[PDB]
């Protein structure tokens, strides 16, 4: 470790002060990090929490780093600053995020049609290269406008993203809370140390059905009794007993048909149990998709944007 | 990359394996059934050589001519058949 | 951007 | 990412040439000659398993390890100290096989306790180093690895192409531990894991006195590059049977190309 090493890595290095504009108008904040819009001297440029390398970061590089689809984020340069040790990483920028479109709201059925497609689809191939998200929110879920390439949903923000090719040690031994109490699975929430790839299921049927309603469906043993009001409880996995037709009238509530084709789907995303739960696969084979509107690459389909664009902090 | 040569698309040993190292989805594997003891005690994972599975053992003898001249059966012998 | 046939098999992906 | 190696980052960049390894390693033959540069990388894959023995690690961990202290290929061994090198890269790939993060003390506890007890002679003075020596020291490996930590191993094809033989009992440990001692040499950065999984698999079939030619005929891939594979194994195998540490190590690192302050 001698000084001309470093004086050539410095040499070779790139500042990122000195390359974008990332001072000021930042554009969003939460426990990630920090995400400001930048352009060279438009991106999306996010600074890690907390000084060096953590668990979150070191998965976040090591994962973006070999998964590349059209429906998922990807990182197109990391910078690293040894002044005071954090990391920096550079996303394409998404003007739209999935939650601004739900606030606006409180829409047309091809969008929502389209939007579950590709986001299924999106799952489908993470599912492929055997890697677990973890965490489904709507605030996760961002969707380009006007540049390109319209609509085109992308999945980000997998900090809690892991690897369950094969675990070392139990995957609740290292994490005990995995995802916001609001999309937390049943089985999770019953204590199961060993879970499989099903719970992102339950998260994107949630989601769905959200968007279904264009209200959260769930709303805060906190969220359990919501759980067992909305959908009834299982008449038909460890803390059993420690624990000490809903689903029809809550969906006609909100003015939707309890016959139709969107409510089966909905109604079989979301069960008691892993093993009758479908997976990704199955879930296009749903001829839901194949009746009219037919889903569509673009989800505006030519119509103007009335959300607007993301606002300052 | 156009140097290298890639297996992806030549299944090894048709009949029985498929591509060399890629790894489809099994809908049968041991990372989705959900026993009761798995559930509770969590994943159980053991060491895939009985014993000592870091340790190596070199001091077991080889005889460098008996492996070529196997190896050198193998070959013809598949050049025989093909 | 209408797709009849493509809607019962997912996308393969970017690749290379 | 896993389940796709020819799309990878790991096969995509990362597999070398042997001209390249050839050329690049000649800044370090200036002070030392093939033989001692093959022993001292030798010894310091040993080092960086005991480490990772003594925190009672697994083995796809300390395997990663090695991968990764296999940032030599490309720069100088005088740029880093290699006895800062091992734990920060074992430090790294516990990191990321999600393991869990080993504590400060714990590990230098662990470092200084297993160089005073197994490599005193190499080392006759103390650990002196700080852990943020080594939180920098792991810092720059992330920023100019590229940003790939995921390595794949040949034990999943090992483990597949035995399953599929059928017999797991007489052939796994001497398959486990061929592929253990390969490691020492550069074939991790040459040639894809399930040409090594083949080439050890090979030799524990042979050396036991089983019948394998009609499984190895049916297979349709290149026959001459596992001809290499044996080849260089054999070579490890006869090169380490009159190769001491304690007789030699204390000497190649007298010789060794320290970095200036």
């Amino acid at each position: 470790m001698d000084y001309d090493f470093k004086v050539k890595l410095s040499s070779e290095r790139e500042r990122v002060e000195d390359l974008f504009e990332y001072e000021g108008c930042k554009v969003g904040r939460g426990t990630y990090g920090h995400v400001y819009k930048a352009k060279r001297k438009d991106y999306a440029l996010k600074q890690i929490e907390g000084t060096g390398i953590s668990m979150s970061a070191c998965r976040e590089i090591a994962l973006l780093r070999e998964l590349k689809h059209p429906n998922v984020i990807s990182l197109q340069k990391v910078f690293l600053s040894h002044a005071d040790r954090k990391v920096w990483l550079l996303f394409d920028y998404a003007e739209h995020d999935l939650w601004h479109i739900i606030k606006f709201h409180r829409l047309p059925r091809g969008m929502v049609k389209s939007l579950l497609y590709q986001i299924l689809d999106g799952i489908h191939y993470l599912h492929a290269n055997w890697v677990l998200h973890r965490d489904l929110k709507p605030a996760n879920i961002l969707v380009m406008g006007e540049g390109p390439e319209r609509g085109r949903v992308k999945i980000a923000d997998m900090g809690f993203a892991r690897l369950f090719n094969s675990p070392l040690k139990p995957l609740a031994d290292l994490d005990p809370v995995v995802v916001t109490f609001w999309y937390r699975a049943p089985e999770l929430l019953l204590g199961a140390r060993h879970y499989t790839k099903a719970i992102d299921i339950w998260a994107i049927g949630c989601i769905f059905a959200e968007l279904l309603t264009s209200e959260p469906i769930f709303h805060c043993h906190d969220q359990l009794d919501r759980i067992f009001n909305v959908m009834g409880f299982p008449a038909d996995m460890p803390e059993h007993s420690t624990l000490m037709c809903s689903l029809i009238k809550y969906m006609e509530k909100h003015k939707v048909k309890p016959d139709s084709k969107a409510f089966h789907l909905l109604q079989k995303l979301l069960t008691m149990d892993p093993i009758k739960r479908i997976t990704s696969e199955q879930a296009m084979q749903d001829p839901y998709f194949l009746e009219d509107p037919l889903p569509t690459s673009d989800v505006f389909a030519g119509c103007q944007i009335p959300y607007p664009k993301r606002e300052f902090l | 990359a156009f140097g290298i040569l890639s297996y992806e698309h030549r299944p090894l040993k048709r009949p029985r394996l498929g591509p060399p190292d890629v790894y489809p989805q099994d809908p049968k594997q041991k990372e989705d059934e959900l026993t009761a003891l798995n559930v509770k005690q969590g994943f159980n994972n053991q060491p895939a050589v009985s014993g000592d599975e870091h340790g190596s053992a070199k001091n077991v003898s080889f005889n460098p001519a008996k492996i070529s001249s196997n190896f050198s059966s193998i070959i013809a012998e598949k050049l025989r058949c093909n | 951007t209408m797709d009849r046939d493509k809607v019962g098999i997912p996308t393969d992906g970017d690749s290379h | 990412m896993a389940g796709n190696f020819w799309q990878s980052s790991h096969y995509l960049q990362w597999i070398l040439d042997k001209q390249d390894l050839l050329k690049e390693r000649q800044k370090d033959l200036k002070f030392l000659s093939e033989e001692e540069y093959w022993k001292l990388q030798i010894f310091f894959t040993n080092v960086i398993q005991a480490l990772g023995e003594h925190l009672k690690l697994r083995q796809q961990v300390i395997a990663t390890a090695t991968v990764y202290f296999k940032f030599y290929a490309r720069y100088s061994l005088k740029s880093i100290d290699p006895v800062l090198m091992a734990p920060t890269c074992v430090f790294l790939a516990s990191k990321v096989e999600e393991f869990g993060v080993v504590s400060n003390t714990r590990l230098i506890a662990a470092a200084t306790s297993v160089l005073k007890t197994r490599f005193s002679y190499a080392f006759p003075k103390e650990f002196p180093y700080r852990m943020n020596h080594i939180l920098e020291c792991e810092f720059y490996l992330l920023e100019l690895m590229d940003c790939c930590l995921i390595v794949y191993h040949p034990y999943r094809p090992l483990l597949q192409y035995v399953q599929d033989m059928g017999q797991e009992d007489m052939l796994l440990p001497l398959a486990w531990r061929i592929v253990n001692d390969t490691y020492r040499t550069d074939l991790c950065l040459l040639y894809p894991p399930f040409m090594i999984a083949l080439a050890c698999l090979h030799v524990a079939c042979v050396v036991q006195q089983k019948d394998a030619r009609q499984w190895f005929a049916e297979l349709s891939v290149d026959m001459e590059k596992i001809l290499e594979i044996i080849r260089v194994i054999l070579k490890l195998y006869e090169q380490w049977k009159n190769f001491d540490e304690r007789k030699e190590m204390a000497t190649i690192l007298s010789k060794m190309p320290k970095p200036k302050p």
